[PDB]
RNA sequence: UCACCAGUAUUAGAGGCACCGCCUGCCCAGUGACACAUGUUUAACGGCCGCGGUUAACCGUGCAAAGGUAGCAUAAUCACUU
RNA sequence: CCAGUUGACACAAAAUAGACUACGAAAGUGGCUUUAACAUAUCUGAACACACAAUAGCUAAGACCCAAACUGGGAUUAGAUACCCCACUAUGCUUAGCCCUAAACCUCAACAGUUCAACAAAACUGCUCGCCAGAACACUACGAGCCACAGCUUAAAACUCAAAGGAC
């Protein structure tokens, strides 16, 4: 199956980020995967002052490393990411485009109550 | 009730919101200030 | 703690009319859904009592919505004696 | 409906609990005596089986341990 | 238990992947597949080995093979994390259904039943008659009864041999 | 918008759970909720506070804290007038909600028909 | 209920009854031992006699 | 840095009881030990009550620490005691 | 060494969506990622059996923000051993073993199909497992069985009754 790495790093210079990306890609390939794509939202502001062992930072990127890792390896990869020091956090979620959307067509007209009480004059 | 989405669509939207909040792609206790340019999507009762 | 300090829940005030900003903040908190949460967190809500509270709230909300719909639908008839025949 | 049957049941249960609390050591002694009598009856039944099963003197090499510690 | 290098079932019919980039051929493999793919491959292998009418999925042989594969999967699951007792209940129900299907097949056909038993390997053992639920007392009573039976048999043999 | 409510009651066909256990039958009654009234609030707080501050600064003479006592008395008179105006409007015009008698008569003109 | 349950259980039974005098003795021959007295329950009130017969 | 020690709080020294099972109920007025900012310690030394009533509960009460709780019973248990 | 901003910051769970019926045989389960997956394209079928199973209580394994039975006191009534408050032992928990209870009640059994005594959820047609046909005695004694020893499953017998019981 397909997967995607939600790598979130800080503004820790260019060569350090490149080395961390290379390490992550090497680990993913050693685990039995194939690099699909490499994207990033740029070292922009963070949603909140977050720590990453153990300083506070407000500027970090959101690198996206797509891959095709096996089935029984997601937990191991998450543990490896948590073990890393330079990596803030990030849960490895399966590829989003792989989930075949169930063709829905807006809301349907919900009918009124279909009999809920007896018929008695009371 | 106010937003007006379907079951599956609203479920997916809230799941994505929660994933972004946990992983770190969206502020939890407030809205992302770097992306405020958004038309009146929902009927914001407050502030009229 | 780990979130930005002064950004949210910052209802500005002006014209020396704090009552307006107070009502605005109250409306914001009520529409957000936390005043009742804090009021119930004042003490421990038992799971049984918590489920009963949620069920009663849902029932009252459905009833209020139905009544509001009926009112919006039947508010037309409010004249007096249009026919006067009897 | 009214809670009369269940209230009476709870009252009877409370009475039984008070009974057990006031007296329990004599009940334990009676239980020990009952266990001893059961063991004696089992031994007598085994002896009767040995006697009526053709052979006698009980098979050799067999052991009849006592159950209930 | 197919090797970890064979192709899948639905992907083997189409020749698009047989001659394509190596990345796609490596991705569409058992080593990179899921559990359902391995189960389907095992079912197809068993059908081609034992069942003389492949791709049936209607008769009793295919259903029995599917039930056996499901029981194997439930066993592999219960291997780790044994506390999941709902899966144990599902496994027991599947074993009961497989026993019922085997009984039906034997009642309908005996040669085919023996062939399927020799192929799959699931031995046909008769079920226990009554479930009296033996206890320590009854267990020791039965043991003593068997011992006394052996002893009296030996005694009767000796008595018979007494006459020269 | 009216939310869903099919799989919420304990009915025959319904194979789900009764997440909504209404203590009373859901039958739109011919009456409406009554609007609250009266509440021990004791108005006049700012004038009371400023009068207390003035009396603390001075003693208890009426000629000293006249500037504050006049405003306090004016606010008390205004509170009495507002109470009278509210008591009068309770029968003339009700703020917020409408007169329950109007909806009562409206429902009497076209009451419910649940029993067919 | 179903017919299988009624067949496995079977028809009902007619158990016997027994008053004080076992072996069915409507007219017994007892010996007097005492001639004490006894009162009725709450509603009824009296001081009727009660003898201890064997 | 002669043992206690070439050991380290799960380690050693000074004591009460008697494995295992049900339990160890109350009291620092007094003595001892804790400067524990005036209190702790009873598995420390020691103690767990009296007068009149429809063969007794519950009333009127006096004093302190409680006023013997559970349990066992003519005891290796003051004559009563054979 | 207490009340209010900031800095290294909880072995318990996720708020608005929860104004959704979603998944399980039942209890039950909703902030995200995963290892596996929910038998039956004929149905019912064991409380002589197999799997178990809210919480509750126990033996160790650490303690927690909070609470924590009994406990100490404060105002309290002739009396409070309760209704208001402060702290706490086992405990609400997992890491290792259990016992096997419930208002486990949605007190409406499973399968395919159709248009009333009163409260309630209007009636049922064909088939199937279990249970009952008086109340206290009787979530009991006696049996039997259980890692459970003041426990648990089935479970009565004599006496009293003119009754017990559900709905309006
Ligand atoms: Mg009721
Ligand atoms: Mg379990
Ligand atoms: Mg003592
Ligand atoms: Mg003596
Ligand atoms: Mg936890
Ligand atoms: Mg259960
Ligand atoms: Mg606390
Ligand atoms: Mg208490
Ligand atoms: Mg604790
Ligand atoms: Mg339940
Ligand atoms: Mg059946
Ligand atoms: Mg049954
Ligand atoms: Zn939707």
């Amino acid at each position: 199956p397909r997967y995607e790495l939600a790598l979130i790093l800080k503004a820790m210079q260019r060569p350090e980020t490149a080395a961390t990306l290379k390490r992550t890609i090497e680990a993913l390939m050693d685990r039995g995967a194939i690099v699909r794509d490499l994207e990033n939202l740029g070292e922009r502001a963070l949603p909140y002052r977050i720590s990453a062992h153990s300083q506070q930072h407000n500027r970090g990127g959101y690198f996206l490393v797509d891959f095709y890792a096996p089935t029984a390896a997601v937990e191991s990869m998450v543990e490896h990411l948590s073990r890393d020091i330079d990596v803030i956090r990030g849960n490895i979620v399966k590829h989003p485009l792989t989930q075949e959307l169930k063709e829905c067509e807006g809301i349907v007209p919900v009918p009124l109550a279909e009999k809920l009480y007896s018929t008695k004059k009371r | 009730h106010i937003t007006g989405l379907c079951g599956k669509k609203q479920k997916e939207i809230t799941k994505a919101i929660k994933r972004a909040q946990i992983m770190g792609f969206m502020p939890v206790t407030y809205k992302d200030p770097a992306y405020l340019k958004d038309p009146k999507v929902c009927n914001i009762r407050y502030r009229e | 703690a780990k979130h930005l300090k002064f950004i949210a829940r910052t209802v500005m005030v002006q014209e020396g009319n704090v009552e307006s900003a107070y009502r605005t903040l109250n409306r914001i908190l009520t529409m957000d859904g936390l005043i009742e949460d804090i009021k119930h967190r004042r003490y421990y809500e038992k799971p049984c009592c918590r489920r009963q509270r949620e069920s009663y709230e849902r029932c009252r909300r459905i009833y209020n919505m139905e009544m509001a719909r009926k009112i919006n639908f039947l508010m037309r008839k409010n004249r007096a004696d249009p026919w006067q025949g009897c | 409906k009214n809670v009369l049957k269940i209230r009476r049941r709870k009252m009877n249960h409370h009475k039984y609990r008070k009974l057990v609390k006031k007296t329990r050591f004599l009940r334990r002694k009676v239980q020990e005596g009952r266990l001893r009598r059961k063991q004696i009856k089992f031994e007598k039944d085994l002896r009767r089986i040995w006697l009526k099963a053709g052979l006698k003197e009980a098979p050799e090499g067999w052991q009849t341990p006592k159950i209930y510690l | 238990d197919p090797p970890p290098s064979t192709l899948l079932k639905d992907y083997q019919n189409v020749p698009g992947i047989e001659k394509v980039d190596d990345v796609v051929k490596r991705l569409l493999s058992l080593e990179m597949a899921n559990k359902k793919e391995m189960l389907k491959i095992k079912q197809e292998q068993f059908m081609k080995k034992i069942v003389a009418n492949p791709e049936d999925t209607r008769s009793l042989e295919a259903r029995i093979i599917a039930l056996s594969v499901k029981i194997r999967s439930y066993e592999e699951h219960l291997e780790k994390h044994r506390k999941d007792k709902a899966h144990k209940r599902y496994l027991l129900m599947s074993i009961d259904q497989r026993k019922k299907m085997l009984k039906n097949l034997r009642n309908t056909n005996y040669d085919v039943f023996e062939k399927i038993c020799w192929g799959l390997g699931i031995e046909y053992t008769f079920p226990p008659l009554y479930y009296r639920r033996a206890h320590r007392r009854f267990v020791t009573k039965k043991a003593l009864c068997i011992r006394v039976f052996q002893e009296t048999q030996k005694l009767k043999k000796r008595r018979r041999a007494l006459k020269a | 918008a009216t939310p869903s409510l099919r799989g919420r009651l304990a009915r025959f066909g319904n194979p789900r759970k009764p997440v909504l256990k209404p203590n009373k039958p859901l039958i739109l009654a011919n009456r409406v909720g009554e609007r609250r009234r009266e509440k021990g609030e004791a108005t006049c707080i700012t004038e009371m506070s400023v009068m207390m501050a003035c009396w603390k600064q001075n003693e208890f003479r009426d000629d000293a804290c006249r500037k504050e006592i006049q405003g306090f008395l004016d606010c008390a008179a205004r509170a009495q007038e507002a109470r009278k105006m509210r008591s009068i409007q309770e029968t003339l015009g009700e703020s917020g909600s409408l007169l329950p008698n109007k909806l009562n008569k409206l429902l009497q003109r076209f009451p419910n028909k649940p029993y067919l | 209920a179903t017919l299988n349950q009624m067949h496995r259980l079977g028809p009902p039974k007619r158990p016997p009854r027994k008053l004080g005098p076992t072996e069915g003795r409507p007219q017994l021959k007892g010996v007097v031992l005492c001639t004490f007295t006894r009162k009725p329950k709450k509603p009824n009130s009296a001081n009727r006699k009660c003898c201890r017969v064997r």
